[PDB]
């Protein structure tokens, strides 16, 4: 007789979908499937239960402000095993207005889309009324909304310009509004200036590879490491930069001209190598364009010796 | 043990109990690492090894200070130069704010909180209060915890309003008027103060050492001004500051120098 | 001991000061004050303002939010808003009159921008109209 799955945690995923999380039993020598029983208490309350051999269920299009009650038991998936008994209830409420994505990290020029999903009175009102806004200062133009479906609206973006900082905050707020009624919960642009031009230079005695770069854009965002990442190949650089996937971080060292510095010894002298940088967000991780180098090509020469 | 205190001075509290007075004390200049007087009471002409000592402090500390051009901070400035000889006791400053404005009297009222100061390389401890009430009564002083007690600075009170320090005004232009052939001047007043403010404005030739003339400007609503210059063809350097009306701050430092 | 016209004029180049403080927010001054936002209904907002209990009480309950929000500048400027009630306090003294004395942190959490931007907004529409009406004779 297995024993009850404990762990029962719900998240919502980035598509506003419910994923409920529960750990199997690591003692069991044998496969579990796991009867997950949920009850939605929305304006309509449903129950369900379902079978599902992994640690994770997932539920689409969750609705706004509703309960949601959770009990999970387990079973041996091969012979006659029992049922075990049902987990404790773990119970998670949703909010008002619903967006898909909650957030965006991306860089200048891109094509950023978002809907929203608004709640006016227990009325999912038509998204022909839902109307855009950043920030309360300017309504998006109907050109860039678009109708998903009658309860769901959408805009995009399209050739994002850099999010200009406004005070202490690097996001555009974005706000979905039922005409003149405006909500208070929003979401979060960022746009990043992504271009990094990293100076590497060579050292006299072809020992050691000193490269900087000014991370002047970056110093808005906390929370968020940043770092550089690359990778070498055999010999020289194709001609398109490009991240073979394996890739490894260099440690580097502030200057204090403010400028990220690091060096590189001993080094593979006719090798190729590949490198970027790297931005790891509670959001995610953006990368500059790549650029790569053959040390041999970027060498101060020595200044002339012995000279009459 | 150096030379005998006066008789005069002298006084007998009982025929067991012998008394000394010294009234307007003078500083105890100090020799050696004796700050104090060592008072020693003796039978007569040689003692016993008894000894006391008398310490006269010159605790008038000039506590003197600024409010930035933002009033988003407030920094005070006072020498502990007297205290450059004690060791042992403790240097804090001291200070009650109640709701508005300074009583008359600088007095301390009895509940008071200490504030944290950092010394700095010009010999002077600065204490910064941030967050500002414009227009609460601040008073201080300096306490001296020693072994023997607590000594305290003439306290003195504050309303930061008062020790507020303008901006210089900002965008100054100064042209050559046509037809006319008059200095025109123009400026933007600071955001702050709300004071009506007299203006001070320094002008020259250009080069390299130039002869600062003024002109002062009563009105607050006087935005611009216009002078005589001799020459009508060469550069002239201005420059203008702002002072409140009332004269209740400080001299704004002077604006970017305008070239004609 | 207490000059009242003095009182009246450090109110008004208060109040102008704090105007030009909501000023410098360059995000707050492209955000329409009166504009709704559902959530923020108890925020006292634009409703007639018209008597010195309704006006302290409406500047305790700002200073209560501004207390929750992280910013330096607002929170000293609270302070200020101490100093503006301490202030009614000795006007309501001057005229002879006795004055009395949740879901925040909800909002708080989830969308702290608009919460600031829109306490802000109107708290100056609200103050602009305090200004308007701190001379028709203020009564308690
Ligand atoms: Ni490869
Ligand atoms: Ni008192």
């Amino acid at each position: 007789k297995p024993d009850p799955p404990l762990g029962l945690h719900m998240e919502v995923t980035d598509d506003g979908n419910l994923k409920i999380s529960w750990d199997s039993q690591t003692m069991a020598p044998f496969p579990l499937q796991y009867q997950v029983k949920y009850l939605e208490n929305s304006t309509i309350v449903r129950e369900a239960a379902e079978i599902v051999s992994a640690t994770s269920l997932l539920v689409d299009s969750v609705l706004p402000g509703s309960s949601y009650e959770v009990q999970v038991r387990s079973k041996r998936l091969d012979g006659s095993g029992v049922w075990s008994d049902w987990s404790s209830p773990q119970v998670f409420t949703t909010q008002d207005v619903v967006y898909f994505p909650p957030k965006i990290l991306t860089s200048v020029g891109s094509n950023a889309s978002f809907h929203c999903i608004y709640k006016n009175e227990n009325q999912i009102i038509s998204s022909k009324q839902i109307v855009w806004w950043r920030n309360l200062a300017e309504k998006i133009p109907e050109i860039q909304y678009s109708i998903v479906s009658d309860r769901v609206s959408k805009v995009t973006f399209s050739n994002l310009k850099a999010t200009r900082p406004r005070g202490k905050f690097t996001y555009d707020a974005v706000y979905c509004c039922n005409e003149q009624a405006c909500h208070h919960r929003y979401a979060e642009l960022y746009v990043i200036d992504v271009n990094i031009n990293i100076s590497c230079e060579t050292d006299g005695y072809l020992t050691k590879m000193t490269c900087r770069w000014s991370p002047s854009t970056i110093q808005s965002l906390v929370g968020s490491t940043v770092q550089l990442r690359y990778h070498r190949r055999s010999l020289y650089c194709p001609d398109s930069p490009s991240i073979h996937p394996t890739s490894e971080p260099k440690n580097c060292v502030l200057q204090r001209d403010g400028f990220y510095e690091c060096v590189f010894q001993p080094i593979f002298l006719l090798s190729g190598y590949t490198m970027w940088i790297r931005i790891n967000h509670s959001l995610g991780s953006l990368d500059s364009p790549p650029t790569c180098v053959l040390p041999d090509s970027v060498v101060k020469p020595l200044p002339p010796s012995n000279v009459k | 043990l150096a030379e005998k205190i006066p008789e005069i001075q002298y006084s007998i509290v009982s025929d067991r109990v012998s008394k000394v007075t010294f009234s307007n004390l003078k500083a105890t200049r100090p020799r050696g690492k004796f700050t104090y007087d060592a008072v020693y009471c003796c039978n007569e002409q040689a003692c016993h090894h008894r000894y006391a000592e008398l310490y006269v402090i010159d605790v008038n500390i000039n506590i003197s200070c600024e409010t930035d051009g933002y009033l988003t901070k407030m920094t005070c400035r006072w020498s502990p130069s007297t205290i450059q000889s004690l060791v042992g006791s403790t240097v804090q400053l001291r200070y009650h704010r109640r709701s508005l404005y300074c009583p008359d009297s600088p007095s301390i009222h009895p509940t008071s909180e200490p504030k944290n100061c950092v010394l700095q390389r010009d010999g002077f401890y600065e204490c910064v209060f941030q967050p500002i009430f414009l227009l609460s009564g601040y008073t201080m002083w300096i306490r001296i915890n020693h072994s023997l007690g607590s000594l305290d600075s003439p306290p003195t009170c504050v309303l930061p309003d008062s020790v507020v320090k303008p901006l210089p005004p900002s965008n100054v232009k100064a042209e050559i008027t046509v037809n006319t052939g008059l200095l025109k001047v123009s400026w933007e007043k600071p955001v702050f103060p709300e004071n009506n403010l007299q203006f001070q404005i320094r002008y020259g030739l250009s080069g390299k050492e130039i002869q600062w003339k003024t002109h002062e400007v009563f009105d607050a609503k006087s935005k611009s001004a216009s002078l005589l210059v001799s020459d009508l063809c060469a550069v002239y350097v201005v420059q203008v500051r702002c002072r409140r009306l009332d004269g209740l701050g400080y001299w704004s430092n002077w604006s970017s120098p305008a070239y004609t | 001991g207490v000059p009242i016209q003095k009182v009246q004029d450090d109110t008004k180049t208060l109040i102008k000061t704090i105007v030009t403080r909501i000023n410098d927010i360059s995000h707050t001054q492209s955000v329409s004050a009166k504009q709704r936002v559902t959530g923020l209904d108890f925020i006292p907002g634009l409703h007639p303002i018209l008597s010195l209990s309704k006006m302290d009480q409406t500047l305790a309950v700002y200073q209560q939010v501004l207390t929750s929000l992280p910013s330096q500048n607002v929170l000293q400027i609270a302070n200020d808003l101490e100093n503006l009630r301490d202030l009614l306090h000795l006007l309501a003294f001057s005229k002879s009159c006795s004055l009395p004395q949740e879901s925040l942190d909800g909002v708080l959490e989830a969308s702290l921008y608009s919460t600031e931007v829109v306490a802000l907004s109107r708290l100056q529409g609200s103050l602009q109209d305090i200004l308007q009406q701190l001379d028709v004779s203020p009564e308690c």
